[PDB]
């Protein structure tokens, strides 16, 4: 399961209300009920990667209300309220069914 | 409705873990489907019941069970210790229309997301 | 739950080398522990994970030659092994933990090779 | 929790229409928490009550809706026909919060997929 992703970079600096796109190569409605199964990670350049939103709609617990995720069926985006100070760093998208795969970048 | 695996998601405490389930038939001595989440334990597996009745007015019925499994010393098998049940029963009539079903399927399903009930469930204190 | 892993290590030409994941704080009743790779720079890849309940021996595609997840209960320890080495042993390999079906939790930090 | 006006959204069969209901006092004779919606006439009351015991521990929850049809030949309207709802928990004294939280999930989860809502709104068998 191929997972595109928007263009390398950007170059928003301040203030800009930049969206990140994603679009999937097969429908991720896997649950009899309507849930999907994205997550997007955030990693800065010199450790870990963290989680920022599971579910494609759901804040996780220790993070900013900045952050704010919409999904669809086969399209999906994230857009943050504005970026602040310490919002760089590579973002990636994942589904977790079955077989993961990660991939994109920034 | 012609039964199949269902997959839940979204549940749990946290709201992270989620559950398949697929059918194991139905009894035709009372006709009652049945399902289970394959364990590999046939007697340490949750399992959902459903079957609705026929007329003089009509009657759904929902039985969700699950076991606990402790592996107390002495010996090699596991057993069950403690079990969590539920019920869930429905009582329309033959001239009720299709809304009002739905309408009371949906209050029952968004009444169990409010805080009153995630509190007087999970923490089991009487509501005043 | 925090999990941190074990020292940089250096290996030259093909050899076996032995990258282990020390886990402490939760059980292997549910959870599945995947061993994500990101190479080096850009983009990261998959490998495999080990979960008792969906079989512990499922492997990425293209990876089953030089893969092999194994686990000690005992010392809730979990390491796994390389065979051959020609451009795997590249850069920094990580360990997560995380739900049956749900995203990855958290991470440990990860060795370089 | 002490008793407070609960509202409910995307209630209805197409998600558009909106339930709120207010405390109705405690019946001190049981202990059961009751619920109800302001439509100005007392019979025609669509309510809910709550209630949970004490030593097996045991919740139950009963939801009430009743259908009004005005009379042939008569001013004040009547109750032709009700739906019923229960529920019922029966946890233990050594089931930790988990084990409740789950069951609990699970049966606000099952209930809207589309074998449930087959088998209830079309009312067929599995």
């Amino acid at each position: 399961i191929v997972m595109s992703q928007s263009p390398s970079s950007l170059a928003v600096s301040i203030g800009e209300k930049v969206t990140l796109t994603c679009k999937s190569s097969q429908s991720l409605l896997f649950s009899s009920n309507q849930k999907n199964y994205l997550a997007w990670y955030q990693q800065n350049p010199g450790q870990s990667p963290k989680l920022l939103i599971y579910w494609a709609s759901t804040r996780e617990s220790g993070v900013p209300d900045r952050f704010t995720g919409s999904g669809s069926g086969t399209d999906f985006t994230l857009t943050i309220s504005s970026v602040k100070a310490e919002d760089l760093a590579i973002y990636y998208c994942q589904q977790y069914f079955r077989y993961p795969a990660f991939g994109g970048g920034t | 409705a012609k039964l199949e695996t269902v997959t839940l998601g979204k549940i749990g405490k946290d709201g992270k873990q989620t559950l398949v389930l697929n059918p194991r038939g139905v009894n035709p001595t009372n006709g009652v489907a049945s399902l289970s989440q394959a364990g590999a334990v046939p007697a340490l597996e949750k399992r959902v019941t459903v079957s609705v009745s026929q007329p003089k007015n009509y009657k759904v019925q929902v039985k969700i069970q699950n076991p606990t499994a402790c592996t107390a010393n002495g010996s090699c098998d596991p057993s069950v210790t403690r079990q969590a049940y539920a019920d869930v029963t429905f009582s329309f009539t033959q001239y009720s229309t299709d809304e009002e079903r739905a309408f009371v399927r949906t209050e029952l399903a968004a009444l169990l997301a409010s805080p009153l009930l995630i509190d007087a469930i999970d923490q089991l204190n009487p509501a005043y | 739950v925090q999990l941190q892993q074990s020292g940089p290590e250096l290996v030259k030409s093909g050899t076996s080398v032995k990258l282990s994941c020390k886990a402490s704080g939760y059980s292997f009743t549910d959870h599945s522990l995947h061993w994500v790779k990101q190479s080096h720079g850009e983009s990261l890849e998959w490998i495999g994970y080990f979960s008792p309940n969906n079989g512990g021996t499922i492997y990425n595609q293209k990876f089953m030659g030089k893969a092999t997840l194994t686990v000690d209960r005992s010392s809730s320890t979990a390491y796994m092994d390389l065979h051959n080495l020609t451009s795997a042993d590249s850069a920094v390999y990580f360990c997560s933990t995380g739900w049956d079906y749900g995203p990855f939790d958290s991470w440990g930090q990860g060795t370089t090779l």
